[PDB]
RNA sequence: CGCGGCUCUGAUUAGUGUUAAGUCGAAAUACGGUUCGUGUAGUGGAAGUUGCACGGGACUUAUCAAUGUUGAACAAUACGA
RNA sequence: GACUAAUUACGUGCCAGCAGUCGCGGCAAUACGUAAGAGACUAGUGUUAAUCAUCAUAAAUAGGUUUAAAGGGUACUCAGACGGAAAAAUUCGCCCAAAUAUAGGGGACAAUUUUUCUAGAGUUUUAUGUAAGAAGGUCGUACUCUAGAGUGGAGAGAUAAAAUUCUGUGAUACCUAGGGGACGGGUAAAGGCGAAGGCAAUCUUUUAUGUAAAAACUGACGUCGAAGGACGAAGGCAAAGGGAACAAAAAGGAUUAGAUACCCCAGUAGUCUUUGCAGACAAUUAUGAAUGCCAUAGGUUAGAUUUUUAAUUUAGUCUAUAAAUGAAAGUGUAAGCAUUUCACCUCAAGAGUAAGGCGGCAACGCAGGAACUGAAAUCACUAGACCGUUUCUGACACCAGCAAU
RNA sequence: AUAGAUGAGUUUGGUGAUGGCUCUGAUUGAACACU
């Protein structure tokens, strides 16, 4: 996989990684960690 | 100690500067003039012989260019024989 | 593939078929090339078929998985061992020029080593000693050292007379008014003069160069 | 290292097939149906390749290594943890083959009781 | 084992691809059977078992090999004489059909159909020049030699 | 009647897809103007950015201060661009 | 319109509409809507839906995974597949050969088993060589802290330039005497060692493989290997130490239109030690492991043989090629010819995401979809152009000079 | 049972590949529209 197509996966993992952090307390309340 | 390697196949075996690069002579003479001014002084007496030497170069005519060194021609002949070969 | 598809071995096959029939169906085929019938009964030889090369020395019988089976072997004769021994005992025998330019190749037809070192067509050199040595060692059942001594000693006596003739030749020649040119000794010294003088010039220049280069250190 | 090569001599002199052919009562395995014994050439040298000798030598190596991993700071040596699992497995393949090859020979029981090689050493999977 | 025949088939391809005059093969009862078949069909020049070094080429057929006892059975080896004609090898391809992972067997009714350019089972029809060797109780015969003898069995290799 | 499963729905809230003509930056592709990606841990409206090790899918893109030779005279019926 | 047999005219003007796919329509449209003609099937003709085939497009027959979807981080190993030589017993597998064939024949091959063999795999003979690993101790260059009512007496350090900053409570600079932590200069190489991850100062202690040469020994004891278990970089979590240096974070000073940044003054976790958790990596040779095999050359690493000068030779490693192979780039001890076995792939996007579940202190890991929306995504090469790319070459393009706006 | 194995359009500035989509063939206990 070229670097150009690896950057499309790079922006998918960052947004998800950043999403789990943001919504970590919300998932801790509902016991969904 | 190992011996020199066998060069890989190159596009062209040659030397960039076939003929030596001649440095302007009195550029060094100017350095001496500047040096004396620093230590002795601008309006001094020991700088006469040094300053006069700088005026001597500009008046003198520049030497003529040397004959080209035909070294790249012979390197191209023995390229395929010396190295692994030619690439293209 | 940097190579190209060569078909030089099938020129007859390809050409013969092309000349079988005409391109205009319904006509007699035109006459073929003039060379088609010349090499009709001379097919090309087989190429590119690695055979078992000739074994000039017994192959290693212990090797269970031998390599380089299709590689030509080195040619070694019994003389090689003797030549190495002699020429190592007489290193200055190599300064004697020896011509390896064969005239007609028929030089081994008049060589009979039973007579002596002197032979027809070949000069007196280390080779004659080796061949003579080998002969005595084989025919006369002598040892390597014994045969070496005998033949070697004959070589000396023949060389002694050769050197004696030179001195006696020039000496006797002058007794009757015979003058010669510059000997090799004198000529050699002259060339050194021309070369030594050139070294003096270079030395003087570089010496002066360093002196001028030493003024800049201070 | 000096002991390592001194114990190998003890294993070749104790379990060597060239010494157990007379010390043991029934060294060879029992003959099969119809098979009749025949004379064979003598061994030119000492028997050092038999499974008994190999299994004995592996046992000496396993003890030295296993004894070095239980000493001070032995857990930190996590790279030789595979060396022990490779000797026990290498010994399992010789015991598993020597079992069915000897099929109860006196030469096979003398090694077990002497070295203490219990059935866990080869019957299943050695998990470490 | 069938793995030997597969190794033998692959080797003869490489040896012919390298345009070699001689070729060595491990001396086995199986390899010899297929070698005699290739020779009986006209693919290889000669067959002679010898040591790790090839016999005297000039006296290949006159070469008298020594007895094969247990003292030298490990060094014996079959020496095959490859054949080349018209700047082209005679044993170009030796694709195998019965591999160690699966032993493909053919019947007489299927071999009759394969010997005329018609597929049958896990095989394909034979075209001009192609040849198929089948290992039966009558030895390693050719598909057309097994059809006249009315037998079948293990299919070794397809020779083109 | 209890327990578990399953279906629909749920204030509130999240992600993603499509949509030429909006906005804010200019991150990547050239040494892309801070080498770029991998893992991991932080950080910032966003693209981004920082630490630590790692990969080349980036530097083999490499091209003389060894400066390059009176290597056996001359003359002859030998030799003769 | 082309695929797909068969044409013009007018109207409309990215509007109305056609469309299975690519597409057509913006004022002279062969594609839309009328008119005529033409091509074709015909009591049927088209369209929609579905099925097979197309599709080797889940490939048993019969695929593939370096750069395009796809090799597991690793190899010891249970199950399970597969695997030597020469004979023999049994099954009668396999074949004649069927009709799910009674009863027989044939013996190459196959299954279980027996007896022998040494070519695979191993053991012994302290190899040589070697940054695999681990324990207990030390060495040194620099750095840093304290002390000297040290010498010296106003600057120093930083940066493209500065600022914040250090200094008269005596700094930088040059020394003396102690203390304290982690680091590994040269050697050093296309070098080497381990299953990989990874391993480079030094002494002792301790550990498994591997390589060379000869003999001897066991006698197929072999290869791969789901799972389980073990190991696994940096970072991270937990506890107790350590704390010189470096440095996420937090914070300050500049730059800038703005500056989170890049740069700078400083600086906490952390890096280190011990005991556990964690298991993700461009964990790469973008190439699983192993076996059989195919022509040469030049280096190089550790040995061996020899007429040890220099050549043969075993096991590795790296360049350049032949045959060949490949989409090509290229490889050419393999990305070739074959084989064994395991893992993995089946258009893009959504997505390595959701839900349930397992593991974990947590971070997160394993495993793993569908809906909605598309006709394309994707790889190598070729020729150009561009480059705050290299080296050049022409031009009042520029330098310089004069004049002018 | 021995005649039975077939392609086309579409990615790119362009070429060769990879890989889907669609058409070409046959059919239905079919429906619908015009007849
Ligand atoms: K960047
Ligand atoms: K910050
Ligand atoms: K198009
Ligand atoms: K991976
Ligand atoms: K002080
Ligand atoms: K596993
Ligand atoms: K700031
Ligand atoms: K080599
Ligand atoms: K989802
Ligand atoms: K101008
Ligand atoms: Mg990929
Ligand atoms: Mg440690
Ligand atoms: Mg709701
Ligand atoms: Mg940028
Ligand atoms: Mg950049
Ligand atoms: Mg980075
Ligand atoms: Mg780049
Ligand atoms: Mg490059
Ligand atoms: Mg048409
Ligand atoms: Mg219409
Ligand atoms: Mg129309
Ligand atoms: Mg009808
Ligand atoms: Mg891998
Ligand atoms: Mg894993
Ligand atoms: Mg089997
Ligand atoms: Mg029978
Ligand atoms: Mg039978
Ligand atoms: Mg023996
Ligand atoms: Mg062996
Ligand atoms: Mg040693
Ligand atoms: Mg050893
Ligand atoms: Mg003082
Ligand atoms: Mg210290
Ligand atoms: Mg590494
Ligand atoms: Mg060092
Ligand atoms: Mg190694
Ligand atoms: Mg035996
Ligand atoms: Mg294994
Ligand atoms: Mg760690
Ligand atoms: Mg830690
Ligand atoms: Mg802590
Ligand atoms: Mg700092
Ligand atoms: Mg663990
Ligand atoms: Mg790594
Ligand atoms: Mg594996
Ligand atoms: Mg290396
Ligand atoms: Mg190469
Ligand atoms: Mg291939
Ligand atoms: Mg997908
Ligand atoms: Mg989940
Ligand atoms: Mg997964
Ligand atoms: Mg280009
Ligand atoms: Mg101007
Ligand atoms: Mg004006
Ligand atoms: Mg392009």
């Amino acid at each position: 996989i070229s670097v150009r197509r690896q950057k499309k996966l790079k922006i998918k993992k960052k947004k998800y990684k950043k999403l789990m952090r943001r919504t970590r307390n919300e998932r801790r309340k509902q016991d969904r960690l | 100690p190992n011996k020199p390697i066998r060069l890989p196949p190159l596009k062209q075996l040659r030397v960039r500067q076939a003929n030596k690069a001649e440095e302007n002579p009195c550029i060094a003479v100017m350095s001496s003039v500047l040096a004396c001014w620093a230590s002795a002084g601008y309006n001094s007496a020991g700088c006469a012989t040094v300053e006069n030497a700088l005026r001597a170069c500009m008046d003198a005519p520049k030497p003529a260019p040397k004959p080209n060194n035909t070294i790249n021609y012979h390197l191209s002949r023995f390229q395929e024989r010396l190295t692994q070969g030619k690439s293209k | 593939g940097k190579g190209r598809i060569f078909q030089a071995a099938k020129v007859y096959q390809r050409a013969s078929e092309a000349a079988a029939t005409n391109i205009v169906s319904g006509l007699p085929p035109r006459n073929p090339p003039l060379w088609l019938k010349a090499i009709e009964s001379i097919p090309p030889a087989e190429i590119n078929t690695r055979p078992y090369p000739i074994q000039h020395s017994p192959p290693n019988p212990r090797a269970r998985k031998p390599r380089n089976l299709f590689r030509p072997t080195k040619i070694v004769y019994p003389e090689d061992e003797l030549r190495r021994d002699f020429y190592r005992d007489h290193p200055w025998e190599l300064a004697r020029p020896r011509m390896i330019i064969e005239l007609d190749g028929k030089d081994a037809r008049f060589l009979d080593w039973s007579k002596g070192l002197r032979q027809r067509g070949i000069p007196l050199s280390g080779e004659s000693v080796v061949q003579r040595q080998l002969w005595l060692m084989e025919n006369q059942g002598m040892t390597k050292q014994e045969a070496y001594d005998k033949a070697r000693h004959e070589f000396y006596k023949l060389r002694q007379l050769e050197q004696m003739e030179r001195r006696i030749a020039v000496e006797e020649a002058r007794m009757v008014g015979g003058y010669f040119g510059k000997d090799l000794l004198t000529v050699g010294m002259e060339l050194e003069n021309k070369t030594y003088e050139s070294w003096k010039k270079w030395a003087t220049t570089e010496i002066a160069r360093q002196e001028s280069a030493r003024a800049s250190m201070y | 290292k000096d002991r390592k090569h001194a114990n190998i001599r003890r294993c070749i002199e104790t379990f060597g097939r060239h010494i157990t052919d007379q010390s043991l009562e029934r060294p060879t395995p029992p003959l099969a149906r119809g098979v009749e014994p025949k004379p064979q050439p003598v061994r030119a040298g000492p028997d050092t390749g038999s499974s008994e000798v190999q299994i004995a030598i592996l046992t000496s190596k396993i003890r030295a290594l296993s004894k070095a991993l239980e000493g001070h700071g032995g857990n930190r040596d996590k790279n030789n943890k595979r060396s022990l699992r490779r000797l026990c497995h290498k010994r399992q393949r010789l015991l598993r083959y020597m079992e069915r090859k000897e099929r109860g020979s006196g030469r096979w029981h003398h090694m077990l009781e002497t070295l203490g090689l219990t059935p866990a050493t080869w019957k299943g999977q050695i998990t470490l | 084992g069938i793995q030997q025949i597969t190794n033998m088939c692959s080797h003869l391809q490489n040896a012919s691809r390298a345009r070699l005059g001689l070729t060595s093969l491990p001396n086995t009862k199986y390899n010899l059977a297929l070698a005699l078949a290739l020779h009986r069909a006209g693919f290889i020049s000669s067959i002679t078992r010898g040591g790790p070094h090839p016999p005297t080429p000039e006296a290949l057929m006159t070469y008298e090999p020594e007895p094969v006892t247990s003292a030298n059975v490990a060094t014996r080896r079959l020496w095959v004489g490859l054949k080349y004609w018209n700047e082209e090898p005679v044993l170009k391809e030796l694709k195998p059909i019965s591999k160690p992972s699966r032993l493909v067997t053919a019947s007489l009714e299927q071999l009759n159909r394969v010997a005329r350019g018609f597929p049958a089972g896990y095989m394909k029809g034979l075209q001009l020049g192609e040849c198929l060797f089948v290992n039966t109780d009558r030895g390693v015969l050719e598909v057309r030699e097994a059809v006249e003898r009315k037998v079948g069995g293990l299919v070794l290799c397809k020779v083109k």
